[PDB]
């Protein structure tokens, strides 16, 4: 299957990116030193570290796939690659299995140093919570990269440049990272006896990261839909990645 | 669901001091909030409630007894007047649950003749602000 | 209803003192004449369960050492262990056992009472709104309540419109309110111990009070609440980990207007002091707010210096250095933002509370001053630990 | 057998046609040469050979197959221009992701980076290479498996004197095996020597195709004769005009004459015989001289003295 | 005498990159300098233009320093490839190098209309190709009358109408008196257009000379093909008898290979008869001519596909 | 001049980013409402240390947004190789580039600063025009000095680079360092420590990092509280004038473009 072969490339390509890796380890730096002043100063401070990572796994996925299809496109290679034995969906999709399973590292260098360090300074954790209550997190934040790892696709597919390609990734971290919520907050205080307050918990479904942290908190919604709704914003915006890919 | 007042029952704790509401004479005002109903032991704690910023913008309905047509050491549940339409009379020598006695009416003249009858000033809902209620406190309680 | 008479007390001297012998009795007993009574300790004077057990109406009676069991439980009626009448001044009540479903020390109208030493076991059954009261005090001047030992009453020393007393040494554990205080003007209440109650010290509508040195163990839901208490002074007094059973306040301060609260010590609770709107501008200075997960719930915008004289409090979250060597700390503290009263305003913020977008409005304040409401901070707040002694 | 058959085929975007009726048949062993200056001709050929388009009004047989079947792309080389390769990534590294893809044995990796030349340039990134060692890279994907088709877009930008040669002798030896492919360049003396039929073509439409001989014969053009090491320039130079040959003076003793072929003996026999030069030069109708006469059959005035 | 490079042998490191060469060149010719194993190629462009220091030797550009800004005015160097500034525009970017080489204002409009570029003037450089911007960039080198013109591959992704454009606007300058360098690799193709080539490589110059005096001092094989002749008889083995290849080939022709040096000899032997009939000569190349001299120096020839 | 005519593209060049034009905007927008926010809540020295904390985030920004590829971004794109070529020396095609790049900052600031004003003359009623004249005069000529230091950083890291890609990384490096870590790693270095590090060495690490002495500027007339100054607290106990400070802002460029010519000259 050449969705792997083409998969090889980007795990080699992207571990040796030099911006990814000071992100990774100050990713893991200070999952440390959360825990280290959550401990000498767990579901305390697992939402510490779900704020953390929700900076930083969007950050983590627009870094390294905002150039995968216009970084192609630039440098030749894509008009290259259709030339090969190989799909429009397997080079997406191979893509996507690449950058995802990075992040899917970097979770586990930057929470397996993170839980090294709730096991080793807490003294009396009860650890039969932590395996639990990390595997829900670590599984949850890769989640919610590759949300952002496929809306780094559907970005690089539609500009035609580059440095186009960043001023929109920049835009859509600002915007499903710390703008949505702002007009939240915003809608709240200017309104308050219009706003339904019912409907936010439901409004609440149309940004994935406010999903990332209720899967992280455990409310007139279940828990396994949160699951079925993270699932669904990948399923989607690779659907939309692909239909954008195939009209270049 | 916010147009109905609950009645009281004999456990009953007020919502600040906590202390059984029904042990007390004087009108017991209470807050329905529709999504949960909250009970005070004296009127002048739910006012001292209500004026908290957390309940200035709280959709609540507020209700207090009707002192015009009940007997003042034991109020029925019954008729149950809109809090912000009453008379509220001040000052008198009348001995409420926690803050100052503040007699709640319905018709003004029965206000008015309990001012007279103790020496007091009716007054609306909305002049009751939080400079009176430690004012009127302390000439109830104090000296 | 009998009398004491009619039991068979053997004079150790001719001043009207009996000494009554080790032996069970029946029924109520009434004290009609000024009798210095002391008791063997097998004097299980045991009524039948109705009729105050021990009512006094003489004065300078001086009960010691007898042991009362199980007394009515009419509540209307006052059916009491230890029924002391207006006309029976200057009573003391010294070293007793009691064990009954009422009143354990019922007084009205007394002057200078003295209620020393004594254990009322109140009750296991019933739900705590028809125990009774452990020492029920009833507009007296001049009591002195004293190391007494009250478990399981209801709402453990009441006490009513009582104006001069004190209130030394008394441990009280496992009932609805610890010490309840109505119009009790010109009090006091000296290093009491309170352990597992529903409310450790209610403090309504009385002035002029001394509340000093008391303790507060385990507490559920309000460590000390105070209702308009004007010109009192808390000092001295130790709250420590009043879990939820409110959310747990060990200093819940509602429409008190004057009030000295110094050198206390709020540890480990959820909220360490919640002060209301109408209860503002008071002398709030030298305690220690240590453990807390939130120090001050204040939902205002008025601002509200906490430091009298140049001295705050310490804080145990308070990041902040000392340059120049004195006990006070360079950097103010705010302990509220204004996301954390965003929170209290709107609780809808508390599915919001996690997000980055909060965790950068907290930057955006420390940045950016315009945007801080005016709060509930102090100049000058303390470096080390002032209730140095209180921990012991 | 043909390679390429690409029958009557008219591609379009719009309304506006950007090709219209090509008609080219590429043979077994031939290569070819698609040049083009104005229209995207030459590019949209490109892409119609390739799976890259469709045919909007017409079909193209690469192989005998529809030219998007995965059977025509393994046996399919082609280098585009100016590529530039993943730059964190080895030169060998490169070439084993692409034989992945192609199916090549991993047995040839070894061999085509000796092949081209990038032995001792292996193992190091591709940010450190030059614009030229690129195109060494970029001609050994090409080479991967065994190619029946090659379409070299600027195959020897920033490539060495030495090694553009060596890359036409590499080409001229797999022309002898029977892999037909494709020259498409700009620079058009140095593809003219080991260029089989030339198919230069307008904006629109195919101007002409043939071989350099069919080419010469068909645009009658005239025949340049350089001759260096004369007595003086202008004792000769005004005589050429006067004689009818638009001559120039190129140095101190060195001229160039313009003859029209019916002249080209006796103004030969006027410099051996007239005059002693140290060398001469005679230049046929080269591939570019042809070149901008096909744009003047169709358009494209030609510009001043030294204008553009 | 234009530039004059005299005993310059540069070095960094101790490394001696460039060795001892002495580069004269005349005041109207067209040099080309062609380098690829070692630096010479591209130490000798910079040291013509005085943005390198020469040690040990000296140069001399124009009659005086390679670094004064009186000589300075008076250069045009077209750089490998420059994408100027990508935000300004096409009229902007000539007019920032007419105020910074000293030139009249009026000279922006005359070379974007003698550049064929008036038309994509005005238009933000982000959105020219590669074409357009040599195009620009050989505009800013034809500014306020350069003495001495100094271009390297000017020729790379342009459109081949406009290079031979190009070199009728290089053969406009030569008769003007102005010389130029051509630092190409495209070697053949500019061959029709230089006056003299320079092929230097592992530091040390090769040759220099006319195109003429390489094959003088070259000894290669010509073609001399010679269709339509006399009764192809002993006059075919004749030049066999002078000691050459001549082969007799069918369609009356014949295919003489001869040394070079004894070219033009062989020339009217054979045109002093009356029949050569539009015959053809096939020289050797500059292609050729430069793998000769590479592999006369350091060079051993590669394998039958190795590169 | 050279040095004019080498500024006339760069302030030509400046104004034609989109990246600048968006966040030199977001200045001016964000300098009238913090300056609307002051206004409605009388609070004057509130929101001087908060305008202070603007161009703290800002000018250091639009400051490393221009100039990050001011040489290396010309050495990739072949057009600094052709300038030597040019009658120039290296050190006009630098200071050039820093006036070019200088005027922008002093035009980005004075539209920023110069609406705020504008936003208080008109909305705060009978304020000190006096008063208001000096104090955004003290921010006009003390925020592009600012900005002039990050301007003379990123020559800095600029020449001692060589590829463009690696100098944004190194130009976001410094713009976390001096903005928003400097001021951390001495507020760690307080706490840790109680303030008993040492109480005479550390108010002079403020002189350290331009930020803070930007901020020691324009917080001189107005302290007002204590806690908004935070880690600025220590500028009590530094004993220099108001003058040395400016001087010790003039220092920051020249010995930061000083070597940034000596960078540039052995490029
Ligand atoms: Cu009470
Ligand atoms: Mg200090
Ligand atoms: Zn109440």
């Amino acid at each position: 299957n050449q969705v792997w072969n083409i998969a090889r490339k980007e795990l080699s390509d992207g571990l040796r990116n030099r911006w990814l890796l000071a992100i990774s380890l100050l990713f893991a730096v200070l999952a440390v030193g959360i825990a280290w002043l959550g401990a000498a100063a767990i579901p305390a401070t697992i939402a510490s570290l779900a704020s953390l990572a929700t900076f930083l796994m969007p950050l983590i996925a627009l870094l390294l796939a905002y150039d995968a299809i216009v970084g192609e496109d630039e440098g030749g290679t894509l008009m290259l690659l259709l030339t090969y034995p190989l799909g429009r969906g397997q080079i997406l999709l191979g893509k996507f299995v690449g950058h995802g399973l990075i992040l899917a590292l970097a979770v586990l260098i930057g929470f397996g140093c993170a839980a090294l360090a709730i096991a080793l300074l807490v003294e009396g954790v009860e650890l039969g919570m932590l395996f639990w209550a990390f595997g829900r997190f670590m599984i949850s934040s890769t989640l919610l990269g590759w949300v952002f790892l496929a809306f780094a696709y559907v970005l690089s597919g539609k500009v035609n440049e580059k440095s186009s390609a960043a001023g929109l990734a920049l835009g859509v971290w600002f915007l499903f990272v710390l703008v949505f919520d702002l007009v939240l907050l915003a809608l709240l205080v200017l309104s308050e006896g219009k706003f339904n307050p019912e409907l936010l918990p439901w409004l609440l479904l149309l940004n994935p990261t406010d999903i990332y942290r209720l899967i992280n908190l455990s409310l007139p919604v279940p828990a396994a839909v949160l699951w079925l709704c993270l699932l669904a914003w990948i399923g989607v915006s690779l659907l939309l990645a692909y239909a954008i890919f195939r009209r270049r | 669901q916010s147009l109905e007042p609950v009645a009281f029952h004999d456990s009953d704790e007020c919502h600040v001091c906590g202390m059984i509401i029904t042990d007390f004479p004087g009108p017991k005002g209470q807050a329905v909030e529709k999504r949960g109903v909250k009970k005070f032991c004296s009127t002048a704690e739910m006012l001292g409630w209500w004026l908290q910023p957390e309940n200035r913008l709280l959709d609540a309905k507020l209700y207090v007894h009707d002192m015009g047509r009940s007997v003042w050491e034991k109020p029925d549940d019954g008729h149950l007047i809109d809090a912000t339409s009453a008379y509220y009379v001040v000052g008198t020598s009348l001995k409420g649950a926690m803050g100052a006695s503040l007699a709640s009416f319905a018709e003004e003249q029965d206000a008015k003749a309990l001012a007279g009858m103790h020496g007091g000033r009716v007054l609306r809902f909305e002049e009751i602000d939080q400079a009176l209620l430690q004012e009127a406190a302390s000439m109830q309680h104090g000296g | 209803a009998p009398q004491s008479i009619t039991t068979l007390p053997l004079q150790p001297d001719g001043e009207n003192r009996w000494r009554l012998p080790a032996g069970e009795y029946q029924g109520q007993f009434t004290i009609e004449q000024p009798m210095q009574l002391r008791c063997e300790p097998g004097a299980v004077i045991q009524s039948q369960g109705q009729g105050s057990s021990l009512l006094i109406s003489a004065p300078d009676v001086l009960v010691e050492g007898c042991t009362l069991y199980e007394w009515g439980s009419d509540l209307t009626a006052m059916d009491s262990a230890v029924f002391i009448l207006p006309a029976a001044e200057r009573a003391q009540i010294s070293n007793n056992r009691m064990r009954g479903p009422g009143f354990g020390v019922f007084v009205d109208g007394t002057r200078d009472v003295q209620v020393i030493g004594n254990e009322i076991d109140g009750d296991a059954g019933v739900r705590s709104q028809d125990r009774g009261n452990g020492i029920h005090l009833f507009a007296v001047s001049g009591a002195r309540v004293l190391h007494n030992h009250v478990r399981n009453a209801r709402d453990g020393i009441y006490i009513d419109t009582s104006n001069g007393n004190h209130l030394e040494g008394n441990v009280i554990e496992d009932v609805r309110y610890g010490v309840h205080y109505m119009f009790a003007n010109e009090n006091s209440l000296i290093d009491n111990v309170t352990r597992r109650t529903r409310t450790g010290y209610a403090l309504m509508q009385s002035r002029k009070l001394t509340v000093t040195g008391n303790r507060s163990e385990q507490d559920q839901n309000y460590g000390i609440l105070m209702n308009y208490i004007t010109y009192s002074t808390i000092t001295g007094n130790f709250v420590s980990d009043v879990q939820r059973g409110g959310e747990g306040k060990a200093l819940f301060i509602y429409n008190s207007l004057f009030n000295t609260i110094e050198n206390n010590h709020f540890e480990k609770s959820s909220l360490g002091i919640h002060l209301t709107a109408g209860s503002e501008d008071n002398r709030i200075s030298g305690n220690a707010f240590v453990g807390n997960q939130q120090q001050v719930k204040y939902v205002a915008s008025r601002t509200q210096e906490w430091s009298v004289d140049g001295r705050g409090n310490y804080w145990s979250d308070y990041l902040g250095w000392d340059r120049n060597n004195d006990g006070l700390g360079d950097i103010a503290y705010e302990p509220n933002d204004n996301v954390d009263r965003l929170l209290w305003l709107y609780p809808q913020v508390r599915l919001l509370m996690n997000s980055p977008s909060i965790e950068v409005l907290r930057w955006v304040q420390r940045a950016f001053p315009v945007i801080k409401s005016p709060g509930v901070q102090d100049s000058h707040p303390l470096m080390k630990l002032p209730t140095e002694k209180l921990l012991t | 057998m043909n390679a390429v058959e690409i029958q009557g085929v008219s591609q379009r975007y719009g309304s506006m046609t950007v090709l219209h009726d090509l008609n080219l048949n590429l043979g077994e062993g031939e290569v070819l040469g698609l040049f083009g200056h104005n229209g995207a001709g030459k590019t949209t050929s490109m892409k119609l050979i390739l799976g890259l388009l469709s045919p909007s009004e017409g079909q193209v047989k690469v192989l005998g197959r529809a030219p998007n079947d995965p059977q025509v792309r393994r046996q399919l080389g082609y280098l585009p221009e100016n590529v530039t390769f993943y730059p964190q990534l080895s030169g060998r590294e490169t070439l084993r992701h692409f034989a992945r893809l192609k199916g090549a044995a991993l047995t040839q990796v070894d061999e085509l980076l000796e092949q081209v030349g990038l032995a001792h340039a292996a193992d190091r990134r591709v940010k450190t290479y030059s614009k030229g060692m690129r195109q060494r890279l970029g001609l050994a994907q090409a080479l991967l498996g065994e190619p029946r088709l090659l379409l070299l877009d600027e195959p020897t930008v920033g490539l060495d004197p030495i090694a553009t040669q060596d890359l036409y002798l590499l080409i001229d030896r797999l022309r002898q095996r029977g892999t037909s492919i494709i020259l498409c360049s700009h620079v058009l003396p140095g593809v003219e020597a080991h260029i089989n039929r030339a198919a230069i073509l307008a904006k629109g439409c195919l101007q002409a195709v043939g071989s350099l001989s069919q080419l010469r014969a068909e645009a009658g053009l005239p025949v340049r004769i350089r001759a260096s090491g004369i007595s003086e320039r202008d004792s000769w130079l005004q005589r050429w005009t006067d004689a009818g040959h638009s001559a120039r003076g190129l140095s101190e003793s060195s001229i160039e004459v313009v003859a029209v072929n019916g002249h080209k003996l006796v103004l030969l026999r006027q410099l051996l015989g007239e005059g002693e030069p140290e060398d001469i030069e005679i230049h046929q109708p080269s591939l570019e001289d042809l070149y901008r006469y096909y744009m003047e059959r169709a358009g494209d005035v030609r510009a001043q003295e030294g204008r553009l």
